[PDB]
């Protein structure tokens, strides 16, 4: 796969130039000991939205049919602020980062993955 | 009903 | 400016069983241009009656169609489906597998 | 939450005729209305039979905003061969997409108004139905003009007024079928591959809406040990298809259940070989 | 300081396959573009092939950007920054030398501007 990467501030982030499945994608990332990209508040979503390879990609924010919420590939909370309500899961249980939005996509369907690594663990 | 761009083009 | 290869998935509407009519299928999702050029097979040519849904799109932007037409599966007869479009150097083939 | 969105799609073919314009909207993913610029006289045709009570009004109403909206566009392609210093020649894409979701309450969930160019996002309003989010430069270009006039304002009306009340109508238009729940007609078939073990499918046929769950367990138990399946896939009737399986060792089969869940189900279905 | 800054003295980068790119946000003329890469042990971005100008164009501003590739007034043609050719199959010819002899990159063009305007620089750094 190719790869286009950088690191900003204390993470890094890795684009993976094949379109996966969500599932696809959390693999993966955690086989290079990475996790599925987790964007920790507003200033970085922002930030992040300038440098996507003009396409949707997969971040690490999906549905859990079990509990009936979504979660974070850590199962933590993010300082940035989401109305999980506002994702039905008709659109799709996996979610996607655009230049200009985030949306809820099919978990099903194969986009770019952005894997995450954070420094200062 | 839908949407108009009502000419606000881009 | 990005251009998406089309996803392909053949299968017919109802479980198969040689000799029984059925419905088989074509369906093409998240490709971008939208121009596109779709042809379904059996035994290499073109089956002639085929419908498509009308131009859609989701959310992500990338286009989608269904493509379906009538079919008798038999024991050694073909079906496949192939697809021509900007994003792929030649014209993608998917064949029909009664098992997926 | 239930929701009406607009799928708006303008193709240039410069040389060879007006560029190829449509208009799609959507009830809870059910298409309902479409405009098609391709015909001689074109008009919003009815897509669903709960759309047909419709009066005449409505349909020329919705044809007139089709066409004004199709003339927008025309110019939008112009401007972006400027924006982007691209030749007369090629055929480019410009889509559009707007809408609301709202909530059981009446509550707007979710509003939409954004744009793309070839495949990609150009331009979105944003959640605060306020402000917007460029792509680039250049739709950046577009953003302090639109900010300026305070087209914001206009867009945020029709999608807190408008869309909902609208949406609401539908919903009682359709109250028979927008809200179908079709169980699945699911079956297990048993494959011998050439490895020696065997592969279980588990097939959920004839059911609607899309969504669904589809596992396999061992033993009763968290058999999430990577298995198979394929997207979610329409049939011409409107119902969907998918399939999940998963490798087992030749002897076993019985060990192995999937589980079906679905919306038209009022209890969860569970399969075996047998 | 920024990723080019010496330890004791804005630039945003990222890497794609062996190489990594720099973009010099202080807009400068070509040649003080040319001059900042060296001085930072690089050199003003060589495009060595489609692929590569492919992957550029998801990535690079919609305004342009100086690149490594200029115009020869006593060889009468363009040439790349190290006077070398690239796999990249690029039609020198349907440049009008009297709007510019210097390149720019943008996300939808490879279009020539006048190497006395300043623009963002794009600067490449060969891994291995």
């Amino acid at each position: 796969d190719k790869v286009y990467w950088f690191c900003y501030g204390m993470k890094c982030y890795y684009f993976v130039m094949d379109r996966k499945t969500w599932s696809g994608c959390k693999q993966t990332c955690q086989s290079s000991s990475l996790s599925l990209l987790k964007i920790d508040d507003e200033d970085e979503l922002k930030f992040l939205q300038l440098v996507v390879p003009s396409d949707s990609c997969w971040v690490g924010l999906s549905y859990d049919n079990k509990k009936k919420d979504w979660a974070w590939i850590d199962n933590r909370p993010s300082k940035l602020a989401l109305n999980t309500r506002k994702y039905n899961i008709r659109d799709g249980g996996c979610m996607l980062l655009s230049k200009t939005r985030l949306d809820n996509g099919n978990c099903d369907q194969v986009f770019i993955c952005i894997c995450g690594k954070r420094l200062d663990k | 009903r839908g949407p108009g761009r009502a000419f606000v083009t881009i | 400016m990005i251009q998406k290869t089309p996803q392909i998935q053949v299968y017919s509407r109802h479980p198969p069983e040689n000799g029984k009519p059925n419905i088989l299928n074509c369906y093409v999702t998240q490709f971008h241009p939208p121009h596109i050029e779709i042809q379904m097979l059996k035994n290499g040519k073109k089956i002639p009656k085929v419908e498509m849904s009308d131009m859609s799109f989701s959310k992500d932007w990338s286009f989608y169609i269904l493509a379906h037409t009538e079919f008798t599966p038999t024991e050694t007869d073909t079906y496949a489906c192939r697809v021509k479009h900007a994003s792929m150097a030649e014209p993608k083939t998917v064949y029909w597998d009664r098992d997926m | 939450s239930h929701s009406l969105r607009y799928f708006v799609t303008a193709v240039s073919r410069p040389g060879f005729g007006e560029p190829r314009y449509m208009e799609v909207g959507y009830v809870d993913n059910t298409e309902f209305v479409r405009f098609d610029s391709d015909a001689e006289n074109p008009r919003y045709e009815p897509r669903a039979r709960w759309i047909e009570q419709e009066g005449p009004e409505y349909w020329e109403r919705e044809t007139r905003r089709a066409k004004g909206n199709e003339q927008s566009f025309r110019v939008d392609l112009r401007t972006a061969l400027r924006y982007y210093n691209q030749s007369a020649g090629g055929s480019h894409t410009l889509q559009w997409m707007a809408g609301c979701d709202v909530e059981s309450d009446g509550r707007l969930l979710r509003g939409y108004w954004q744009f793309a160019y070839d495949g990609c996002d150009y331009i979105a309003l944003n959640e605060d139905l306020k402000t917007w989010t460029a792509a680039d430069m250049a739709a950046q270009i577009t953003r302090r003009k639109w900010e300026q006039a305070g087209a914001a304002e206009r867009d945020r009306a029709y999608l807190e007024g408008e869309c909902v009340e609208w949406l609401r109508r539908y919903l009682k238009n359709g109250n028979a079928t927008l809200l179908r729940t079709d169980p699945p007609k699911a079956h297990v078939t048993h494959h011998r591959r050439p490895e020696g073990d065997v592969t279980l499918r588990c097939w959920a046929l004839g059911f609607y809406p899309a969504d669904i769950t589809l596992t396999w367990q061992l033993n009763g138990e968290e058999l999430t040990q990577e298995m198979e399946l394929v997207e979610t896939r329409p049939a011409g009737d409107g119902t969907f298809q998918k399939w999940a399986s998963v490798v087992v060792p030749l002897g076993k089969e019985q060990k192995y259940t999937c589980h079906v869940e679905h919306e038209g189900l009022p209890e969860p279905l569970t399969l075996r070989w047998g």
